[PDB]
């Protein structure tokens, strides 16, 4: 379950 | 106080109503707790409604009759409870007993009463405790006016996609912010959806402001939609006023992240798919998808497939949807994705149809077709 | 060609009916199961509790004959999930123990897991049974309001074994009478049907929970008792259980003689008030009561905060014949008892300090009793 | 919460 292309975060 | 005189009379609807609203951010831990109760003042004829979670400060005001001004700190529960007891007389005499710390209760009928009337008896807090829970309704740095109307689909279109704890402090809120062209807009995520809706109000001043969601979950239910309302911003907090209601929380201190950087730019396979057919069809798969919400998506020239599997068992779901409800101009491509996101964020458009677009193994994106103030994303869960 | 053809919408009901005695949570357990057998045009759906059996046909087109012990909670949200389709294919696969369901390339399909045939034997049950010593027919809607005056009544302990029954008797003039009680609050429901044999049964109240929500209200019923089974048949259904062996309490000696106080109270009325005044009853459920010449007075009472709840119902809703009376009793028996009334006002009489008769006028087939909760 | 006057049982 990779996150959303945040910086930061993911 | 006395009896005689320390008392309003109101419509029972009416204030059934605003009190079910006013305990909407109330926990109702014990009868006991000032933070399960609220605050109710008269003052000439108006009564005022406050209620806090302490950190959603709420107040409503209606129409009474009275003789004296005096204030309530009484268990929101057990005062909805009264009135709702009461339902059946068109207005209510409500008498405050200071000596008893009692809210007594009768029907305020239009002649006169017998030896025996229907009588409600509700204790109260003493008077020492409203100065421990009392509120007054700061330097405000921008403020807008739009309709309720569009306020409201903008909290739909927003409020779902926040992070649900509270804790999570700065994904828990709605972001603020303003676009190249100095349009108002909004922003929620969760780190792995992602609702943006871009406004028409042209705002001149800096906009850099999170809002934690709750207060938005609970103004879709006062808004009426008719009408406007006034958002204020200060340094520290978030003010909203409208109809006979006045809400105000406080900000969160951060930095909301560069949700700029990850709007894909050109996506290059793009499908067009029936929204109520797709409705139909996720909650049929949704029959076959487990607890990891891991739902298969299958894009083809003909068909989308969605598939929800369980691997040890063998229990498979397998449904299609083709022509005239569905249109594809892409490779074929397989993904998973989280279906309650999935259907969430659909839940929400309101055109026939919806357009779904990615880059293979990137991010998904939701739109209304002709809507471009409305973009939902949503990170597609790894495949295996 | 191990398969059949069947209306979708048909099998979902009869699944979802069937399915209503299974409450097993594990997927791997049989007795999560429900039991399906193709025979010619017919399909046989059985399920079971181990208490109680039951069994439903419906028509189908088939080829072939096979049985299919499948987990009952997949099944239906299989058919669920095919409620589009008016007619659906369903494939058995035991090469892979699996049920597979399409419509009647590229086109929806489901796959669901079936326990092994080995498991059949565990779970399959034949209701062919002539250890039935007599039965009696009664109409569908007479028997759907007995059940509705009688169920609720039975304690809900199912290790209470006699007072958690239906107790099945006849009164003196021969007709067959329901009794049910949980030692605080009783019904007792005469039906039409005359019996001539002897009538002394005690039925675990949970088939008659089941049969209310099964039976469609036109036609016969009939039931057969054993020494040791009860069963029912109607429309397409059949079903039975094992009776209680014991001796259910002396009912008739608690049926009041002569009361001296009598009440004719305004049915929708009275519900009205009990939904307000109960936000005023604690966990005790102890609702005070005062029954005077010109009113009936409702109070809920909290000793210990003062919070107070005082609602009175008087002429023309209240009518009463008797003493002043205050009395005690449990506002859930008492709302429950009186939501199963129709007619436009309720009779409530009693002798000073005794149980409580809730009864309707001009009808005297079912009496309800109530004893009074202590005042003090 | 006394039963009813049952027997045997109360």
């Amino acid at each position: 379950v990779p996150t959303l292309p945040l910086v930061p975060x993911g | 106080h006395m009896l005689h005189n320390t008392f309003f009379i109101c419509e029972t609807n009416q204030i059934m109503n605003e009190i079910e609203k006013a305990k909407g951010i109330i926990l109702n831990r014990n009868m006991n707790d000032i933070w399960s109760a609220l605050l109710i003042e008269v003052k000439k004829s108006n009564l005022i409604i406050k209620s806090t979670d302490r950190n959603i400060f709420f107040e409503s005001t209606i129409s009474i009759v009275s003789e004296t001004d005096f204030k309530v700190l009484i268990n929101a529960s057990n005062f909805y409870d009264a009135v709702k007891a009461f339902n059946f007389y068109k207005k209510i005499k409500i008498v405050f007993n200071e000596n008893n710390s009692k809210l007594e209760i009768m029907g305020e009928l239009n002649d006169e009463k017998e030896e025996y009337e229907d009588h409600l008896k509700e204790p109260t807090f003493s008077y020492e405790e409203i100065e421990n829970y009392n509120y007054d309704m700061e330097d405000y740095t921008f403020g807008i006016e739009i309709k309720q109307k569009s306020f409201k689909k903008v909290i739909n279109r927003i409020a779902f996609s926040a992070h649900l704890d509270e804790s999570k402090n700065v994904l828990n809120g709605v972001y603020f912010s303003k676009d190249e062209d100095s349009k108002l807009l909004l922003v929620s995520t969760n780190g792995h959806r992602m609702s943006i809706c871009k406004t028409e109000v042209i705002v001149e001043e800096d906009v850099n402001f999170i809002v934690p969601v709750k207060i938005f979950n609970f103004l879709k239910h006062l808004m009426s939609g008719e009408g406007m309302v006034k958002i204020k911003f200060s340094d520290k907090k978030f003010y909203v006023e409208f109809d006979n209601y006045k809400i105000a929380c406080s900000l969160i201190n951060g930095n909301y992240p560069d949700y700029k950087s990850i709007i894909p730019k050109e996506q290059k396979n793009k499908s067009l798919v029936s929204l109520g057919i797709l409705k139909d069809r996720l909650a049929r798969v949704n029959l076959y998808v487990d607890k990891s919400r891991k739902l298969v998506l299958t894009f083809s020239e003909l068909q989308l497939k969605l598939l929800g599997e369980d691997l040890i068992t063998g229990r498979k779901g397998e449904f299609f949807i083709k022509d005239p409800n569905y249109l594809y101009d892409g490779a074929d491509e397989v993904m998973a994705i989280n279906i309650s996101y999935f259907v969430e964020a659909i839940s929400v458009f309101e055109t026939s149809k919806i357009e779904i677009q990615f880059n293979s193994g990137n991010v998904l994106k939701l739109s209304e077709p002709e809507n471009f103030n409305f973009t939902h994303l949503i990170m597609p869960m790894s495949l295996g």
